[PDB]
RNA sequence: CAAUGGUAGGAGAGCGUUCUAAGGGCGUUGAAGCAUGAUCGUAAGGACAUGUGGAGCGCUUAGAAGUGAGAAUGCCGGUGU
RNA sequence: AACUUGGGAGUCAGAACAUGGGUGAUAAGGUCCGUGUUCGAAAGGGAAACAGCCCAGACCACCAGCUAAGGUCCCAAAAUA
RNA sequence: CCGAUAGUGAACCAGUACCGUGAGGGAAAGGUGAAAAGCACCCCGGAAGGGGAGUGAAAUAGAACCUGAAACCGUGUGCUUACAAGUAGUCAGAGCCCGUUAAUGGGUGAUGGCGUGCCUUUUGUAGAAUGAACCGGCGAGUUACGAUUUGAUGCAAGGUUAA
């Protein structure tokens, strides 16, 4: 009845994941696809990527159709973040944060 | 030129009321069925 | 039918069938109370006690003898370092009218 | 602060770089620092006066002979270390889980009998201790350390 | 022997920002301002435990005041006349007394409106 | 008297005052020198005499 | 904790009554009529929920002053804009839109809580014998001097 | 029957944390921690139940202390705006 | 209550009002003394708000009662006495 | 006596990264499981990841691996909120949901009353005086010897040892 796909340590920072995320949330998997690889944003690919993850899984562990699959709940959460600095004037180092992403989406068949 | 204050969680969440994206302008395609953006050329098919 | 009564350091209006929470007394569980500082028997028949009306006193069963729920007191002078924390619970007496008379 | 490897340097200046004024990087507020007032090499030992000791040690065999713990035994000849007989004479003279014995003076076959069995310490007459008479639960005195430790202690 | 201060740093911060539920935004999730707060709200308490003795006083006031012009005689002059006649039912009595039995009210009023 | 009842000698021992612990105790924050000057300071106070 | 009645919306009932001004001095009627829409004379009343009546004020420019405040008595109000400031007498009120001046007497007699602005809402002033309120059938209320 | 605002400050009684001695106990049939709860005492605080957790820990009396943090433009580490 | 002896202190920046005086200008929320009070170290009611003014000292409840200073047409409890 | 902000600077390739021309200065960093049994195959993907199946007592024990708090970031929602002037609480209270360590119960709160954080420093601070972004950990009257005084305990014209 649900199907999981998740991906971690996503290199792109999860405030900027989010606002693709909260497009395809509650759609049907068809129209979320068209979305995905039509909207211009750079966490797109890589989203739409977990979908196909989610769909294969759902066909090939659970036998249930992938075309009254509505998008139960998609999020995405923070990560690992990896710390590094950027030379600034007069001597000084400011910080710069790459921030990572724990993608999640589950796609249900809306019954139980 | 400096923040006086922090602002909070409430402010933050408030300002950003209207950042978002919106859903891409797309129709589906007449000779495919797959979507397509409206006014573009199918990259799917190739047409019109 | 309907009648008021001075108990503890307060005043209550009652009318027989209600439970009713008072200062504590010194009668146990169960056992029968009766008030003879009434001071108003309202209601179809009125008796407007001066100081009381004579004769007419008020009984009720006693049950569920407690202490309040706990509260807090707190209290602090700022810049002074002298603040104080006491919890209080007052004990009172959950009683069931029973009877009145006039 | 002066026994912490280094911190000799003022790690930056007094004025000017808008932080807390700091001496070295070894002060206890420091992680890494010296400790303030903590533990210091020490004896604990105290004394009391002679005769206080000895009121202690009469008053510790008499608490154990108003209970009934004293059980005085003739002697104990035991002419070859073996615990199994050890413990056979402690039961079948009824002693607590927790019993001292006392010989006269080195009894060594007694000593290398009781030092296996647990709850047992073995001691001479004149090492007797507080510490180990008030433990100990029950007595067993030779006759002859019990007319040594009365001309000792009295 | 050292002694580190785990396991109670913990229960006692705690049990005040537990103290703090449901405080405005960041006044129930950090105890550097959950504390003042609880203080504060200790403070106040204690004033309107007594602060509220007096409000009810003249709620029953203003509802007596209220019920003594629908007989055309007012507060000062009911009360006076409660006064002569011996009556020592408070205000709160009167209060629902007034609210309840109307008839009840009447004969009092006029066994003061007689007291005069 | 047995070593795990023991008693100590009525008034014998007293719990020292530990200072500059929490202001319920009364020595809080200045640990009893009262606010400033030498008395207030450590290894401060006058030479004798 | 006891037992004193708190009145809530499914037990209030507001009443509507019509205060002619013919005669009657401004803030010897203003608080009178303050004090009914306040509630003030319900023996049931409530200081957190509105109870109180309405209130039709009918003749509006029958008022008569007391001194010489035609000329005196000058209303002041601010535009929030610098030099902002421009001012009115009391009789310019009385002969042009006469319902804001009994309708601003009042008010200032009531709090400024919501509460305040939702029992100032309760109050209808016209400026002549007629009123357009007969569908809420209201009663004439005479005034305890 | 009387007394009980309180700062510098004096006095007294106590609650808690680690360790030790002894006694008596609890623990894979689930310890310590952690989280939740509408529980108990005058306070410092003490329990109980349910989850996670996968091995130690309470209680009584008495001893010792690296024993209680919210501020030092405190130090270290995380994370904000 | 007071005094004596002993153990432990903190205090040596005061403030405003009223009243007797100096100084200044019968100036200052000035300054220096004397004598109360209060604040300091004092919450509560009044003075719109307002450490020092007026009234009054909070052990902890209570949806009881009486009053002081201030008040009683509305904001806002009490006299459109 | 310390149990990884402690105890050595260093429990771990440490006087090592690193910093400085050099004297010198100097870190951070332990913990899967009993056993490596360290995940055969299948599915999406270029891969990183993941989802099944299997190993195991346990895999929110999967190698960044025991427990896994708070700050902080999200996803749901029960109750609220778009005429209002708010040191954010308290006190009074309708309406609406829920039902316990059953006790005169829990969550939210229309609307009214009262109400300018905390510390330090001051005669006096809501102060526009100072201090703290926020969470967590660490972080300050101790010890040795001697003097004085009080309590306690021996025993007393005697008491007492030091090496
Ligand atoms: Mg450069
Ligand atoms: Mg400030
Ligand atoms: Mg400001
Ligand atoms: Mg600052």
């Amino acid at each position: 009845m649900e199907a999981k796909a998740v991906a971690r340590t996503i290199r792109i920072a999860p405030r900027k994941v989010r606002l693709v995320l909260d497009l395809i949330r509650g759609k049907n998997a068809a129209e979320a696809i068209a979305i995905l690889k039509l909207t211009n944003k750079a966490s797109s690919p890589v989203i739409e990527k977990v979908l196909m993850s989610a769909l294969a899984n759902a066909e090939h562990n659970y036998d249930m159709n992938t075309d009254e699959l509505v998008v139960k709940e998609a999020y995405a959460n923070e990560g690992p973040t990896l710390k590094r600095f950027r030379p600034r004037a007069q001597g000084r180092a400011s910080a710069i944060n790459k921030r990572t992403s724990h993608i999640t989406i589950v796609v249900s068949d809306g019954k139980e | 030129a400096v923040p006086k204050r922090r602002t909070s969680k409430t402010r933050k969440n408030k300002r950003r009321t209207h950042f978002k994206i919106s859903v891409p302008g797309m129709t589906e395609c007449p000779n495919c069925g797959e979507y397509k953006l409206s006014h573009r050329v199918c990259k799917n098919c190739g047409s019109y | 039918m309907f009648a008021i009564i001075e108990t503890g350091g307060k005043q209550i209006k009652v009318e027989e069938g209600q439970e009713i929470f008072v200062e504590k007394l010194d009668v146990n569980e169960g056992d029968t109370f009766t008030f003879d500082k009434v001071l108003f028997v309202g209601g179809d028949s009125v008796k407007v006690g001066a100081p009381t009306v004579e004769g007419a006193t008020v009984t009720a069963t006693v049950n569920k003898q407690g202490r309040g729920k706990k509260i807090t007191v707190f209290t602090y002078k700022r810049r002074k370092n002298s603040k104080r924390k006491k919890g209080h619970r007052q004990p009172y007496t959950k009683l069931t009218i029973d009877k009145i008379n006039a | 602060r002066s026994a912490v490897s280094g911190g000799g340097r003022k790690p930056w200046k007094q004025k000017g770089t808008g932080r807390a004024r700091q001496g070295t990087i070894r002060a206890p507020q420091w992680r890494g620092g010296g400790i303030v007032f903590g533990p210091t090499p020490r004896s604990y030992a105290y004394k009391m006066p002679k005769k206080m000791r000895r009121l202690a040690l009469r008053s510790a065999l008499s608490f154990k002979a108003q209970e009934n713990g004293l059980t005085v035994v003739d002697a104990f000849n035991f002419e070859a270390p073996k615990t199994k007989e050890f413990k056979n004479v402690l039961s079948t003279l009824e002693q607590p889980k927790k019993v001292l014995v006392v010989t006269e003076n080195e009894d060594v076959n007694v000593e290398l009998s009781a030092r296996n069995i647990p709850g047992v310490q073995v001691t001479t007459a004149q090492g007797l201790n507080v510490l180990d008479i008030t433990n100990a639960d029950s007595l067993v005195i030779t006759e002859a350390a019990a007319k040594k430790v009365e001309e000792v202690l009295g | 022997p050292r002694v580190k201060g785990g396991t109670v740093t913990r229960a006692r911060r705690k049990k005040t920002i537990k103290l703090a539920k449901g405080y405005f935004g960041s006044k129930h999730t950090l105890y550097k301002v959950a504390k003042q707060q609880v203080m504060k709200s200790g403070q106040y308490a204690f004033r309107d435990r007594r602060q509220r003795k007096r409000d009810f006083r003249k709620l029953w006031i203003t509802r007596i005041n209220a019920a003594a012009r629908q007989h055309e005689m007012s507060y000062s002059r009911l009360m006076n006349g409660l006064k002569k006649a011996g009556i020592d039912i408070n205000r709160k009595m009167l209060s629902e007394i007034a609210i309840s039995d109307e008839k009840a009210f009447a004969q009092l009023v006029t066994k003061a409106k007689d007291a005069l | 008297m047995k070593l795990h009842e023991l008693k100590p000698a009525e008034g014998s021992r007293k719990e020292r005052n530990r200072v500059g612990r929490g202001v319920a105790t009364g020595n809080g924050k200045t640990s009893g020198r009262g606010h400033k000057g030498q008395k207030a300071r450590s290894g401060g106070g006058v030479r004798p005499g | 904790m006891r037992q004193t009645f708190m009145a809530n919306e499914s037990n209030i009932e507001r009443k509507w009554y019509v205060i002619d001004a013919e005669g009657q001095t401004l803030g010897r009627l203003s608080s009178e009529v303050a004090s009914i829409l306040r509630g003030k004379n319900k023996v049931t009343y409530t200081p957190h929920v509105d109870t109180g009546d309405y209130v039709i004020v009918i003749n509006a420019s029958k008022i008569e002053f007391t001194g010489n405040k035609e000329t005196d008595k000058v209303y002041y109000r601010h535009s929030n804009h610098p030099g902002g400031i421009k001012s009115i007498t009391a009789g310019e009120l009385r002969r042009t839109n006469p319902e804001r001046l009994i309708e601003n007497s009042i008010k200032g007699m009531l709090p400024s809580t919501r509460l305040g602005e939702k029992q100032g809402k309760k109050l209808f002033v016209y400026g002549g014998a007629e009123h357009p309120h007969a569908a809420q059938q209201p009663e004439n209320y005479e005034l305890r001097g």
